[PDB]
């Protein structure tokens, strides 16, 4: 009744590889370096993965024995799509040859005699105009037993292999919204096993810049700074969060009905008020509507709007139009903790009390994907460089890297002390960099999977990390009240003042209390936030 | 009788009515709903050695937990509401915090 | 000072390790449940009775008295229609009596409370001493021109985000912990409302039958 | 004598609580507080609130001493509070002395 | 002068299990879904372990 | 902005092509995954034979017959039947389960999506059997549910990929840690961070958005048809929905329709009349209007003559016309209540003169002067004595009579 | 010294958790939270005692009042086990289908906070 | 390895039940002072968890008030006061109790006192190079 030993865990997996047949029958030293792939091979792999199965075997099938209704659905089908006179009727007419064709060899194979020729009368004069499909369209007509099919050699191919056909998307919601209408199962199997529809889109050394809040008393809770730097938000304990403009312009919002911040009577009116040009702008604005602290304020990529996560359980975007909370995203039954933006704007995600993160779009208003596999609150969160893959750090001491669009944990840290509290990846998309309340910052290689760095000298929680846009250096906050910046390019020092000796390049800690935020800008430019006292 | 959760609004709103999903999630809470009742009634059962599930379980554990009571089962089952007096103890220290207060 | 730092900390017990073991019995036709996932409608008193005996097996127990059953299947549909009431509060107008006792739910009476005219209707249509059809149909349109609504609107059937916000805001009607975290979820998975392409395909099929019909 | 519209009437009553307590319960919900009418009714409803509360502790009060006179300072305590705030689902329990 | 302490971290005497069961080795359930298929399978397995004797 | 993005989709749409077209190529024991790999390269090198198709389309279902695999067959049998399960013995032997019903779709879930259940691994684990290939299990899938051929076969084998998930990997690290030694947190998750890390995909770290695009475009085209709708639809007409169906023609009626409940009990008690004149089942009809054209026989001998009569005129000289009325027409009637009553008898006259087709009256008291009225004809003529009979004997209140006369 | 022992023991629980400061008045909250919790265990006992017939409470009356308690009050998430299958069942589903955008592209107008009250009159 | 964790004392769980008016027996005390502890500990720690993301170091009652309120737990009322309550000691050196002094209630009642309002918040720019 003791603790296993180290080697012991790699003798269980090795057992475990054995057993499921991962590896080959003997010690597969050799095996374990396929970790990584470039673009063109994740293609292929993909490709493989796609067609090594069927999507949709079990309910995509009837289970109703009626031969009848074969005749049914493709006349409902013809009829429908004859009487239309849409641009999309055309684009979804050829699929119509490659449905008969296989509705025919499928009745075939499980059809009394007399369906399959009230079948081939009823329709088989609409696929004659063409030359390169009459051949097939009459060599049909001579078939009845399933030597027929295995025999033939033009019937052989369209047996063993899927039609190919090409669809715009708007074509392809064509199809589906009709094929929901009505059961239309037979089609659905055919379309599921045999044909293969394709879609796709249509057509000189650094300088700081520094902030100080003055009158917060306890309440300022976080701050940011926009991509193209000319807004600056905050958010409060008590529910609010406000704007500032950095430039010399003025902010005014314009014309608005509804504002979700204001409550009316029965007895009112909808009056959009003249008395205005008075105030023709401000430099300052208060955004209203959580009912909770708010803890996260994250910009878009061009600068558009503005979205936020509160105790409320609840994520708001603003819209700067008119500086009012216009969408409301609610998938959440637990106060939600952080949130993060990926690097073109077109995902979001979310870590929260319930142990899990969940993915969002910026045009659907309810959750995409759900990664669950933590053991407690997951309180960070950062997307990659490529918007492929996820970290998200946790109370248990434990870091996780996720594939974005299936949904699995491709990757699993471990070795801090304390829960953690930031992440950060190299814009080169080579390493990862966390930190928590142990004092202690690693950065990971995610190729390999191991710990690549360790950084010490902080003396209190570490909570912001960044890098520059060239992997120079990675900057960090800590909860002592100190801003230090660092490199790991092979310049090697020595200044041995503490554990870290090299790495360590400059330390900031003028007269300043604590400390919000750190950003990096184009050239050199190290922004940061935080209140002060003097 | 054949029951319907229809046959159930129509009790609380006749013109109201469900989507599909509404209709299963509701049979999903009322499935957990049973799986948890009749375990709790089980326990308090086992607890006093009975060898029988007797109605009397159900109505404790309905009224205690769910606040839940179900009217056409009879009395037999009322604790007589008691005086709940306190130790000599007790009165004691309270004695003596007041003495302390006093001067 | 540091490494006696995260030594302390809290420990949460695993809800599992008191998991309730699982045992087979012999595998017959007779021995079936009939969930209310599986058949969609609720449990008669026989469905609910095997269920319940064989739930009281794995306790070490005979039988059932056969008045418990009884109160099972009352407690159910009570607290289904609990349910419901919660959902239906928050979409529609009703009454009190008493102070708590709810009964019409339609969205009709709702004096407007400033109006001279509704204030002088409510002292006297609302308490009445504790009804000719002529006097009957003149006050039944004094109390519908007094609600205010003169153009009334409806709402669809009711879906998922009605229920998520009614079980999120009550929530005294689902005390257990049990039954509320695991079925809150369930909901949260299923909330769903058409995407842009979905509305321009209902656009287009509007126009079609409206060329159809000419 | 007379029976003025709901608005002119609310003009009159005066709350107790002051308007900058209901603006600072407004803002942590996320609501502008400028509309005098809210803040009123809002402020209302609280006062009614503690009312009921105050008349259920008096009687209390009064009924405790009566088995085994108007010329008496009435004083509140946590025997007076307890069963009236037990109307409300609010379980009072409260130490006395710790070690 | 010393306040009491013990050499373990504390345990709770009743707490709550979410209504979860524990089919076989490693995997738990909530819903009792299974049972009727797990029966089987287990009567298969069983049978096809007795032929190969 | 949107010249990034549309650089990003140019580039993702290059590398689906030449991925599709030029594949690159990349032991004692080749994984299958492996010979998957290497059947998809060999279809590549190929041509196809019709135009506007593909080879390369069904990766598994090829390899199938390739060699033989060890696979977990499942039965779907037709009607109300159910559903079961095989599993092929080492002795050219079987076994099967017992028919589960149609209701209880838990499995079919995790096979309709092609997810390994965890409840199945913790059984085949202890099945001494090998039938795992990298982690996958590999399925065929037989239903008699739509057939009427009465063949052999009778049935479509269909073969999927039953891949690992995450449920199947914490279900293992369950299972490892259940061992008599002792195992703290860390432990738990460094034997899970290796797992993981053994069992992975490679991973495309690189920074360019174009392989979130490629990544996109292909699990779009992979999964494009389990929208929600789509699987109301197939969950509309599933066997278990009809199952439900049948039993709602048993329920009875709602109000308003009552009248339906009235009509039926009321049918039965009986049907009678006496007399009955009706002669016609189908005289509710509508068009009553129409007549059929008929063709009459004409007639042996018309007799018309015999009956027909023409009355006297005063025949006509060479400057007049004819006359007809041939002589003056009188006719009188006197009323009297005959009494010792003194009543003052009248009479009443119509006069039709000679040559004078109009009708005249007059109405003086008869005895014990030229004021005629215009009467209008024959039938006026015979109203207005009706209407004089009438008015003197309501007004005399005791008996009269008439006494009629001619010319 | 000043302190009763009770206050020097949720003192050192604070200080366990990594609390550095913190208002006074916290060490009263947490007194008051352990009574009223005591308290509330015990009554709850004593009914199911005396539903069981049976003279002064004992062990087995205490652990049941406290898990029927647990089953209540004293609540947390749902565990890893459950939140897999559910997100197992969830991801199955498609995600859209990227396109170049002149910015990120809001939901429709029919499910976005953008509806004046049907009742109120706008006034021009 | 060795390592330590307070708990109250049975003397403590049992002056508590006796309020209630019961006498307990020996293994009950201990199987309650484990629990409470236990249960302390899980409070402690969501609160805490609260404070963790406002970048602020002392813990107040609204903190502790909001993390039981999500845990599903009635609240503890009368103690947001941010101003110390010094305990007393009895005659004997045993007993403590909290000051609890009576108020003359129309004194407040017929009084003017004039608050104070809060300052506006405003950043100011503060460059520097290095």
């Amino acid at each position: 009744m003791k603790r296993v030993r180290t080697e012991q865990i790699q003798m269980a997996v090795s057992c475990y590889l054995k057993r499921r047949q991962y590896v080959d029958s003997d010690g597969p030293l050799k095996q374990g370096l396929r970790l990584s792939q470039t673009a063109e091979e994740m293609a292929a792999n993909l490709t493989v993965q796609s067609e090594s199965g069927c999507a949709n075997i079990v309910s995509a099938a009837p289970c109703q024995a009626e031969p009848q209704q074969y005749e049914v659905q493709f006349g409902r089908l013809r009829n429908f799509l004859t009487d239309s006179d849409s641009q999309h009727s055309h684009e979804v007419m050829p699929l119509l040859y490659p449905l008969f064709v296989y509705l025919h060899l499928n009745l075939v194979q499980n059809s009394p005699k007399s369906t399959v020729e009230s079948f081939y009368s009823r329709f088989h004069g609409m696929f004659l105009q063409n030359a390169s499909q009459k051949d097939v369209i009459e060599q049909l007509q001579t078939t009845q037993t399933i030597q027929d099919i295995l025999s033939n050699f033009k019937l052989r191919a369209f047996l063993d292999n899927k039609y190919v056909v090409r669809l715009q998307e708007d074509s392809y919601n064509y199809l589906i919204r009709y094929l929901q209408s009505d059961n239309n199962t037979a089609l659905c199997k055919v379309l599921t096993l045999h044909i293969h529809l394709d879609v796709q889109p249509a057509k000189s050394l650094t300088t700081i810049c520094f902030y100080a809040f003055y009158n917060t008393e306890q309440l300022l809770n976080t701050a940011e700074i926009s991509p193209d730097s000319k807004l600056l938000a905050a958010g409060f304990d008590n529910s609010c969060i406000k704007l500032w403009s950095l430039r010399s312009k003025k902010l005014k919002s314009e014309p608005h009905q509804v504002d979700v911040s204001r409550i009316h009577l029965a007895c009112d009116i909808l009056e959009e008020e003249d008395d205005e040009d008075d105030n023709a702008g401000t430099e300052m604005k208060i955004l209203r509507g959580h009912c909770g602290p708010v803890y996260s304020t994250r910009f878009l990529a061009d600068s558009s709007g503005l979205l936020s996560c509160s105790e409320d359980m609840s994520i708001r975007y603003w819209d700067l139009g008119s500086f009012t909370n216009t969408v409301l995203y609610q998938g959440h039954a637990y106060p939600v903790w952080d949130l993060d933006i990926s690097p073109y704007s077109l995902y979001f995600a979310s870590g929260s009390h319930d142990r899990t993160a969940r993915l969002w779009s910026f045009d659907r208003t309810y959750p995409l994907r759900i990664y669950a596999g933590h053991l407690a609150d997951v309180d960070c969160v950062k997307f990659h460089p490529n918007s492929n893959y996820l970290a998200t750090g946790s109370t248990d001491k434990t870091v996780r890297l996720w594939s974005a669009q299936q949904g699995n944990s491709v990757r699993l840290f471990t070795g801090h002390r304390g829960p953690v509290l930031s992440l950060a990846f190299s814009p080169n998309g080579k390493y990862l960099a966390s930190a928590g309340e142990d004092q202690r910052l690693k950065l990971w290689d995610l190729a390999s999977g191991t710990l690549y760095k360790e950084l010490r000298g902080h003396t209190d929680n570490i909570t912001s990390l960044t890098f520059s846009p060239d992997s120079g250096l990675i900057a960090s906050a800590s909860m002592d009240n100190s801003v230090r910046v660092w490199d790991i390019r092979n310049t090697y020092c020595s200044a041995p003042a503490d554990g870290s000796s090299s790495e360590l390049v400059g330390v900031y800690t003028g007269q300043m209390s604590n400390v919000l935020s750190v950003q990096f800008m184009a050239c050199n430019l190290l922004l940061v936030t935080g209140i002060t006292q003097e | 009788t054949k029951k319907k959760l229809q046959d159930l609004v129509r009790e609380v709103d006749p013109n109201e009515q469900l989507d599909e999903d509404v209709e299963e999630m509701l049979l999903q809470i009322a499935d957990d709903f049973i799986e948890s009742v009749v375990t709790a009634a089980c326990q308090l059962a086992r607890h006093r050695k009975s060898s029988t599930l007797e109605v009397k379980d159900v109505q404790l554990h309905l009224e205690r937990q769910w606040n839940m009571w179900i009217p056409g089962f009879g009395s037999e089952e009322i604790r007589p509401y008691k005086k709940a007096c306190t130790t000599e103890a007790h009165k004691q220290r309270m004695a003596l915090i007041r003495k302390t207060t006093k001067k | 000072s540091v490494r006696q730092k995260f030594d302390h900390r809290f420990q949460p017990q695993n809800p599992l390790s008191g998991a309730q073991q699982f045992v087979a019995k012999d595998p017959q036709d007779d021995d079936d449940l009939k969930l209310c996932s599986h058949t969609m409608m609720l449990p008669t008193r026989g469905q609910l009775e095997g269920r319940m005996i064989v739930t009281a097996y794995e306790h070490g127990l005979d039988n059932v008295t056969e008045e418990a059953v009884s109160a099972v299947v009352y407690a159910v549909e009570n607290h289904l229609k609990d349910i419901l009431t919660s959902v239906v509060s928050r979409r529609k107008a009703y009454r009190l009596r008493d102070g708590h006792f709810k009964y019409a739910f339609g969205s009709n009476v709702t004096p407007q409370p400033y109006l001279k005219n509704s204030v002088v209707a409510y002292n006297n249509l609302i308490e009445s001493p504790p009804p000719p059809p002529d006097d009957a149909e003149q006050q039944a349109a004094l109390l519908l021109a007094c609600s205010g609504d003169t153009l009334p609107a409806s709402l669809p059937p009711v879906n998922m985000y009605d229920l998520f916000e009614a079980l999120q805001v009550h929530r005294e009607v689902i005390p257990t912990h049990t039954v509320y975290a695991l079925n809150i979820e369930r909901i949260i998975t299923k909330l769903w409302h058409p995407n842009h392409e979905e509305l321009q395909q209902d656009k287009v099929h509007r126009q079609r039958l409206a060329a159809k019909e000419g | 004598t007379p029976l003025v519209d709901f608005l002119m009437q609310l003009e009159d009553y005066t709350p107790t609580i002051p308007d900058a307590v209901t603006g600072y319960y407004l803002n942590r919900a996320g609501f502008e507080a400028s509309d005098p009418r809210i803040i009123r009714l809002i402020s209302l409803a609280a006062q009614k609130f503690i009312s009921d509360i105050a008349n259920d502790a008096l009687q209390h009060c009064k009924m405790k001493g009566t088995a085994s006179s108007k010329d008496r300072k009435y004083t509140l305590t946590m025997e007076d509070l307890t069963p009236a705030l037990s109307e409300y689902g609010i379980n009072v329990k409260k130490p006395h002395y710790f070690t | 002068l010393d306040c009491h302490y013990s050499g373990h971290h504390p345990q709770p005497a009743s707490f709550c299990t979410f209504g979860s069961r524990q089919i076989g080795r490693g995997y738990y359930v909530f819903d009792s879904r299974w049972n009727r298929l797990r029966c089987a399978l287990n009567l298969m397995v069983e049978k096809h372990l007795n032929a190969q004797l | 902005m949107q010249q990034a993005l549309e650089l990003a989709l140019d580039r993702a749409e290059y590398v689906i092509e030449s991925a599709r077209q030029r594949p690159p190529k990349r032991s004692g024991r080749k994984s299958v995954f492996q010979k998957l790999y290497d059947l998809y390269i060999e279809e590549c090198e190929k041509e196809p034979e019709v135009k506007k198709l593909r080879r390369n389309v069904n990766l598994l279902e090829k390899l199938v017959m390739q060699e033989t695999l060890s696979c977990l067959v499942v039965n779907l049998y037709p009607g109300n039947e159910g559903y079961s399960l095989m599993l092929r013995g080492k002795n050219g032997s079987d076994s099967e389960t017992i028919r589960l019903p149609y209701e209880e779709g838990e499995l079919l879930e995790y096979l309709d999506a092609e997810e390994l259940p965890p409840i199945l691994v913790d059984l085949l684990e202890k099945s001494q059997v090998n039938i795992f290939h990298c982690g996958c299990v590999i399925a065929e899938i037989r239903d008699y549910r739509q057939s009427s051929n009465m063949k052999s076969p009778g049935y479509q084998s269909r073969h999927i990929l039953l891949r690992p998930t995450m449920q199947t990997l914490i279900c293992d690290v369950h299972s490892i840690t259940s061992d008599n030694h002792k195992w703290t947190q860390e432990d738990k998750l460094l034997l899970e961070s290796q797992l993981i890390l053994a069992t992975a995909e490679p991973l495309c770290l690189d920074p360019s958005i174009a392989v979130t695009c490629t990544a996109n475009r292909l699990l779009y085209n992979k999964q494009k048809m389990n929208t929600r709708p789509m699987k109301r639809c197939f969950k509309r007409y599933s066997r278990s929905s009809l199952n439900r169906q049948q039993d709602l023609s048993h329920c009875p009626p709602p109000p308003q329709l009552r009248l339906l409940d009235f009509l039926q009990k009321r049918k039965e008690r009986k049907a009678g009349q006496h007399y009955d004149l009706k002669i016609s089942k189908a005289g509710n009809c509508v068009d009553m209007w129409k007549r059929s054209p008929c063709n009459l026989a004409i007639p042996s001998e018309v007799d018309v003559e015999k009956y027909a009569k023409v009355e006297k005129s005063i025949k006509s000289d060479d400057s007049q016309p004819t006359v007809w009325p041939a002589h003056d027409v009188k006719d009188d009637y006197v009323f009297e209540c005959e009494a010792g009553t003194q009543y003052q008898k009248t009479k009443l006259t119509i006069l039709q003169s000679l040559g004078d087709p109009l009708y005249y009256g007059k109405i003086q008291p008869c005895k014990a002067h030229s004021n005629w009225f215009i009467i209008g004809s024959k039938t006026d003529a015979e109203r207005v004595v009706n209407q004089y009979q009438e008015l003197v004997q309501n007004e005399a209140k005791c008996p009269v009579k008439m006494s009629h006369s001619s010319s | 010294k000043n302190a009763p022992r009770d206050a020097l023991v949720m003192a050192q629980i604070l200080k366990d958790m990594g609390i550095t400061e913190y208002e006074p008045r916290v060490i009263n909250q947490m007194l008051e939270f352990a009574f009223r919790y005591v308290t509330t265990i015990l009554d709850d006992a004593k009914i199911y005692s005396s539903h069981a017939k049976k003279p002064n409470v004992d062990a087995d009356d205490v652990r049941l009042a406290i898990q029927c308690r647990a089953d209540q009050s004293f609540t947390s998430p749902p565990p890893r086990d459950f939140l897999l299958d559910i997100a197992r069942q969830k991801n199955q589903t498609p995600l859209p289908l990227i396109k170049p955008y002149a910015g990120p592209r809001l939901p429709p107008d029919r499910y976005c906070l953008t509806a004046p009250n049907y009742r109120l009159k706008s006034l021009i | 390895e060795e390592r330590r964790f307070v708990e109250i004392p049975r003397e403590s769980v049992r002056l508590m039940a006796e309020s209630t008016g019961l006498e307990l027996s020996d293994e009950v005390a201990a199987l309650l002072a484990e629990d409470v502890c236990y249960r302390l500990r899980e409070a402690t720690q969501n609160s805490s968890q609260f404070m963790k993301h406002t970048k602020r170091r002392k813990l107040t009652v609204e903190d502790f008030n909001r993390a039981l309120r999500w845990s599903s737990v009635e609240a503890v009322c009368g103690y947001g006061s941010q101003e110390a309550l010094p305990m007393r000691p009895a005659r004997e050196g045993e007993l403590y109790f909290p000051e609890d002094r009576e108020v003359n209630l129309v004194e407040l009642a017929l009084a003017t006192n004039i608050p104070k309002g809060c300052a506006e918040t405003a950043v100011r720019v503060h460059v520097s190079y290095l």
